RNA sequence: AGUAUGGGAGAGGAUGGUAGAAUUCCAGGUGUAGCGGUGAAAUGCGUAGAGAUCUGGAGGAAUACCGAUGGCGAAGGCAGCCAUCUGGCCUAAUACUGACGCUGAGGUACGAAAGCAUGGGGAGCAAACAGGAUUAGAUACCCUGGUAGUCCAUGCCGUAAACGAUGUCUACUAGCCGUUGGGGCCUUUGAGGCUUUAGUGGCGCAGCUAACGCGAUAAGUAGACCGCCUGGGGAGUACGGUC
């Protein structure tokens, strides 16, 4: 599980402007944190088909945000993928 | 961590041990850290139906702020103990500390 | 249940009191229901009909 | 032999048959009788008249042991619940209380299939 | 509504020991849900009987 | 369209534990005759003693009352209580990114019940099956027993009148009466009355419709994308192909 402290740390690390919470980088970092977190639970419970839909929704949202960021700015996208080690 | 409420029944014959019993449990909690908010002794009471051919039991209530491992240990100790007959574990949001009804 | 008898209570009045108590309890309806199995679709249809009838009765009363 | 001050009456009431049992408190059955036991072989087994006759004949046998105070537990939906208590009152027994004991499952076993005829 | 206050719970049980529907009492649905939950908990704790 | 921060409701999902009611079986005490079932009977069970009653055990399956035009979920569908893990939704105010959106050929995921493979379990019910009935005949309807199955673990199968017989998304167009979860306001004798949202229902103007009817949860007025139909049988069958 991820607490408010971990989320605050992530937001601070990837925040671009002051009080920034909606930039692509912050959202992608939060989604990656949650997706990585859920791996242990889905390893424990392999027949919970109802929550895997939420997991897939998070994955799709991350993909859309990354595609938007690439189109807006290539260097920012490269830096974000490098920091997160996504692909 | 998490606030739990524990209402447990014990057999009249082992009643003399209850004073000690609660004590040791509290110690274990205090070993980790924990907090003990409420501890009430309702006394011996007739049962609405016979549990294991027993018509009366002594009820005791506790409120704690403990962790997961301590909760598991408490559950195991309750289950394996023969003196107590049935327990109830209720997760509570926030801690309630006041004179509870049925106290006396 | 537990219809205790008064000192001078006639048997007929006690029988009537027991009848009223049983009718209020509604045990007879459950006993009748338990005889045969009702499938989920049939019970859902029955409940839908009962709800429609109750709503119609309420509308009629309000008028 | 045994002397019993107070007794209990059991009425297994059914659509097909009605059985009357007489027992003493703390258990043990003193006497019993049923509709089919005394005639009523066939559909008459279900008639409440057979129920009251069976109750009366059972009570007559019960008098032999010696008792004057009774309690009634009716366990069944069959016709004869009132007939048995009326007969027990008529025979002279004093009924302290009359209660219902019919069982009810809380969604236990599956009941049989419905009869299409 | 908690299992502890057995009196209020008893103010809604029936002689047989069954829960009374909201139509008779006139209570609100949320109140009825917590009322039934408290009755079940107290019934488990042998404070009020399962049946009669 | 989305993100952070406070709250709220819920049979949403997965794992484990535990409670009471009842059916069957077992052992024992009282007790002696039938019980059971049908429209009526019969098969069947019982003097190595049944049915009835009381006590003590075994095991499987499902959660009375609450319960509701009630709730939650994309659909399939989810009902005792407790713990752990976890998805979505509603609601208030601020602070953020700045079109990041809608639909979607192929493709992929989930998907009632029945059925299949291996290994377990088996109370009740019950296809097939064996008897008793009814009938002209009875391959059935009815009655007495009863196997697979129904239950669990791991996989497969991919079909339903899988229905609201009504694809998804967006904006607009009289009103009346209920109900569930929230927000705001006015009274007060501590509960009521008004509004505002997101659901869920009953009427109804205009409009539409062959008619029945739909009618802010449109089948009205318009826009974007997909799927599908072209007289009834033959036939969702033949051949080829994929599984
Ligand atoms: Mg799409
Ligand atoms: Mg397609
Ligand atoms: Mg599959
Ligand atoms: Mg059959
Ligand atoms: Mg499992
Ligand atoms: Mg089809
Ligand atoms: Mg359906
Ligand atoms: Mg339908
Ligand atoms: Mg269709
Ligand atoms: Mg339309
Ligand atoms: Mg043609
Ligand atoms: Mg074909």
């Amino acid at each position: 599980a991820l607490t408010n402290a971990d989320r605050a740390e992530i937001i601070a690390k990837f925040a671009r402007a002051e009080n920034d919470t909606g930039s692509p980088e912050v959202q992608v970092a939060l989604l990656t944190a949650q997706i990585n977190d859920l791996q242990g639970h889905f390893k424990a419970h392999k027949h919970d088909h109802h929550s895997r839909r939420g997991l897939i929704r998070m994955v799709n949202q991350r993909r859309k945000l990354l595609d938007y960021l690439n189109g807006k700015d290539h260097e920012r996208y490269t830096a974000l993928i490098g920091a997160l080690g996504l692909r | 961590m998490r606030h739990y409420e524990i209402v447990l029944l014990v057999h009249p014959d082992q009643s003399d041990q209850v004073v000690g019993m609660v004590e040791r449990y509290i110690s274990q909690i205090k070993e980790a850290d924990g907090q003990i908010h409420r501890l009430e002794d309702w006394g011996r009471r007739q049962l609405a139906y016979p549990i294991n051919k027993i018509h009366k039991a002594h009820y005791i209530l506790m409120n704690v702020e403990c962790g997961q491992s301590t909760l598991d240990e408490l559950e195991e100790l309750f289950r394996y103990n023969d003196a107590i007959i049935r327990n109830l574990i209720i997760r509570r949001e926030h801690a309630i500390t006041e004179e509870s009804l049925l106290a006396k | 249940p537990q219809v205790k008898l008064k000192e001078g209570e006639p048997v007929d009045v006690a029988i009537r009191r027991f009848k009223r108590s049983c009718e209020k309890a509604g045990v007879l309806a459950d006993v009748r229901k338990r005889e045969f199995y009702e499938k989920p679709t049939q019970e859902r249809k029955r409940k839908k009909a009962a709800a429609v009838k109750r709503y119609q009765k309420k509308l009629a009363r309000e008028s | 032999t045994r002397t019993v001050s107070e007794g209990v009456a059991h009425i297994h009431a059914s659509f097909n048959n009605t059985i009357v049992t007489i027992t003493d408190r703390q258990g043990n059955a003193l006497a019993w009788a049923t509709s089919g036991g005394q005639g009523f072989r066939g559909s008459r087994k279900s008639t409440p008249f057979a129920a009251q006759v069976a109750a009366e004949v059972a009570g007559k046998a019960a008098l032999d042991y010696g008792l004057k105070n009774l309690d009634v537990l009716v366990k069944g939906p069959g016709p004869g619940r009132e007939s048995a208590v009326r007969a027990l009152g008529a025979v002279g027994y004093k009924i302290n209380s009359i209660t219902d004991v019919t069982p009810i499952p809380h969604n236990g076993c599956r009941p049989p299939k419905k009869r299409r005829v | 509504i908690d299992y502890k206050d057995i009196d209020t719970l008893k103010q809604y049980i029936t002689e047989n020991g069954k829960i009374v529907p909201s139509r008779i009492t006139g209570t609100k649905a949320r109140y009825q849900r917590q009322l039934a939950l408290a009755i079940k908990q107290a019934r488990y704790l042998s404070l009020i009987p399962y049946t009669d």
